[PDB]
RNA sequence: GGCCAUGGAAGUCGGAAUCCGCUAAGGAGUGUGUAACAACUCACCGGCCGAAUGAACUAGCCCUGAAAAUGGAUGGCGCUCA
């Protein structure tokens, strides 16, 4: 379903893309564009689990 | 509502002359002279100085007002046609037919002539206004350059010319051919 | 054949244009309005159909 | 009544800026796209902060204010036409090295 | 031709109320019968009497305090239309309180058809400040230093013939 | 070059979507252009001038709505700050 805390390397492999702020930025992009598929992104869509963390959920200030 | 006065301010250049009485506008500058007479207009005028003239309507209503500014604006024409000039550039546009123009003179008038025009065995004549040049241009192929100070003179000639080669009967969406008017500027750049 | 240049000036006065809805006149593509007395200056107007 | 609490955040992020580093030049651009300025940026991730928007808000709204950093004043007569900020503190080279870096012209 | 007058009335007195309140009201009216008239018509639109339960105390002329001095005035109007009833504010020039609701008068008859039944004065105000005036119609005279011409004067001719040219110079 | 449809569709054929990140600015795109991109144009934000602007509604006169047969009737002439 994912992350299967890999979701940083799907960012940290894709570590050029979004030119954000602190790259917990560029997991954001990733996480907005593939709510464009829509599959078991913790149970439900994207663009709300992303939105807990957008908020401050749990806990990713990966450094 | 009849608003109690409206003005518009005209200027005048360095080398332009304009001059008014009774509504009679005649405008001097390095190109030339050009008069027009408004006397159908109810209208009054201001010298403020060489430079700027003040024109004005009094207690207007709503269309009278907005007869004004388009004094002003015919004032300025003028006054940019005799210190710049007008030049209009017409663009040849045929898909198969080549549209053969040529500026021929008959009966001591100057015409444009345009034949072959989608193909038609008529010749079609276009009388070239007084005060206004016509010249086939050496830098662009199928281009015509249609020049003079009245920029009325002008733009209604090449009016003429555009208006001559309308299509009949045909889907115009994609029979395009015709003489349209491609730039419109003036002599000096 | 037309070049892709000369075709959109064409473009401009022969495709260019809105239609009025009652009374078919060929304005403007900004017109809020029909400039048309017979139709009451209606402002039910639609875009001139192109070719497809 | 969005934009005036935006309004709001901009002039709470220009004066939370302005006293954590300090001095700043003449900081204009032009023709300039989008993908140029997320380059400078992109490179000067900490060491600078890439302070946008745009004259009339940001001249008034600090000129009012010029009572709790009044100093400026007469510094306002400098802001004119397409101007950013890039907010930092070095010096007047280490900065140039890092920023003047991406050029993109055409003829 | 019409005047303000302030006209005074009251209930009947009743052994149960022997002094009712008195209600005064500023009528614009051609003469007293209709300023008495008037007042009936409003009371009876927001008051439980009748004229013939009722009694007018006092009717007076109300001048103006400065006749030749020039105002703005700002009238409030009720008024009914044929489809219904609207609110309207409108302002209007001149040196008497009555002089402004005169033209006033004309000025509905003319842009709206609403004839005098159809009308309600709801309240005339003099602006004070020059701030206070909304309308542009009555705006545009309070310019400083306002001049303007009177372009094409037509002379009225006490004979049918002349024998010179006309003019319109003013 | 978002996903899927598609010979191909990358914003501009068509369907779930309509998000994110930088931004002050930007839509998984308002158009023209491509077999397709590209291209430019717009959406919104900039610089510029600087004092006003936009929308909905109400009702007066006028206009459209408003087509019939001998030539012709605000009574006629004629009338347009009437
Ligand atoms: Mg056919
Ligand atoms: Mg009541
Ligand atoms: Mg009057
Ligand atoms: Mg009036
Ligand atoms: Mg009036
Ligand atoms: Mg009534
Ligand atoms: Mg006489
Ligand atoms: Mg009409
Ligand atoms: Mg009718
Ligand atoms: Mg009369
Ligand atoms: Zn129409």
């Amino acid at each position: 379903n994912i992350p299967l805390d890999e979701i940083f390397e799907i960012a940290r492999k894709m570590q050029h893309k979004s030119f954000g702020k602190n790259l917990a930025s560029v997991s954001k992009e990733i996480l907005g564009t593939a709510q464009s598929v829509g599959c078991r992104v913790d149970g439900k869509n994207p663009h709300d689990i992303i939105d807990a963390i957008n908020a401050g959920e749990i806990d990713v200030p990966e450094n | 509502m009849k608003y109690i006065q409206t003005d518009q301010i005209l200027d005048i250049p360095e080398g332009v002359t304009v001059d008014i009485k009774a509504r009679v506008v005649k405008v001097t500058g390095p190109r030339g002279e050009l008069t027009k007479d408004l006397k159908h207009i109810d209208v009054t005028f201001n010298k403020i100085n060489n430079r700027a003239i003040k024109i004005t309507v009094h207690n207007g209503d709503r269309k009278h007002v907005a007869a004004l500014r388009t004094v002003k604006s015919l004032i300025a024409n003028l006054i940019t046609g005799v210190t710049k000039g007008y030049k209009y550039k017409m663009r040849f546009v045929y898909a198969h037919f080549p549209i053969n123009v040529n500026i021929i003179k008959k009966d001591g008038q100057d015409y444009v002539e345009i034949r072959n025009f989608l193909g038609e065995k008529r010749v079609r004549e276009v009388k070239i206004h007084e005060g206004v040049t016509m010249e086939i241009s050496s830098t662009q192929k199928d281009e015509l350059i249609v020049s003079g100070n009245s920029l009325e003179a002008v733009s209604q000639n090449a009016a003429d010319i555009q208006q001559i080669c309308r299509v009949r009967n045909k889907d115009i969406r994609k029979f395009l051919d015709g003489i349209y008017v491609s730039e419109r500027g003036t002599i000096v750049e | 054949m037309i070049e892709p240049s000369l075709k959109a000036l064409a473009s401009k006065y022969n495709c260019e244009k809105s239609i009025c809805r009652k009374c078919y006149a060929r304005l403007p593509p900004r017109a809020t309005n029909c400039r048309k007395r017979k139709c009451g200056h209606t402002n039910q107007l639609r875009p001139k159909k192109k070719l497809k | 009544g969005g934009a005036r609490e935006k309004k709001v955040q901009y002039f709470s992020k220009l004066r939370e800026l302005l006293e954590e580093y300090k001095s700043i030049f003449v900081v204009g651009v032009d023709n300039v796209s989008s993908q140029q300025m997320h380059e400078i940026r992109k490179a000067l991730r900490g060491d600078a902060v890439v302070l946008m928007g745009k004259n009339t808000m940001v001249r008034r709204a600090i000129r009012g204010f010029l009572s709790e950093l009044p100093e400026f004043e007469k510094l306002l007569p400098f802001i004119k036409g397409n101007v950013g900020f890039i907010f930092t503190n070095g010096d007047l080279k280490s900065i140039r090295d890092i920023v003047v870096s991406n050029v993109v012209a055409a003829p | 031709r019409l005047n303000e007058y302030q006209v005074i009335g009251r209930n009947l007195p009743t052994e149960s109320v022997p002094e009712p309140k008195l209600f005064r009201m500023r009528i614009f009216a051609p003469n007293t019968v209709v300023a008495k008239s008037r007042y009936w018509y409003f009371l009876q639109k927001l008051h439980k009497v009748k004229k013939a339960s009722g009694e007018i105390v006092s009717v007076n002329i109300i001048s103006e305090a400065k006749p030749t001095k020039v105002k703005t005035f700002g009238i409030w109007l009720r008024y009914e239309s044929r489809s219904g009833i609207h609110n309207m504010y409108k302002e209007y020039r001149d040196v008497t309180r009555v002089g402004a609701v005169e033209t006033m008068y004309q000025d509905l008859a003319a842009r709206h058809r609403a004839r005098f039944r159809s009308i309600h004065i709801l309240k005339v105000v003099e602006l004070e400040k020059t701030d206070d005036v909304k309308r542009q119609y009555v705006k545009q005279f309070l310019t400083k230093d306002l001049k303007f011409p009177l372009p094409h004067r037509v002379q009225k001719s006490k004979k049918l013939f002349q024998a010179t040219a006309p003019t319109t110079f003013y």
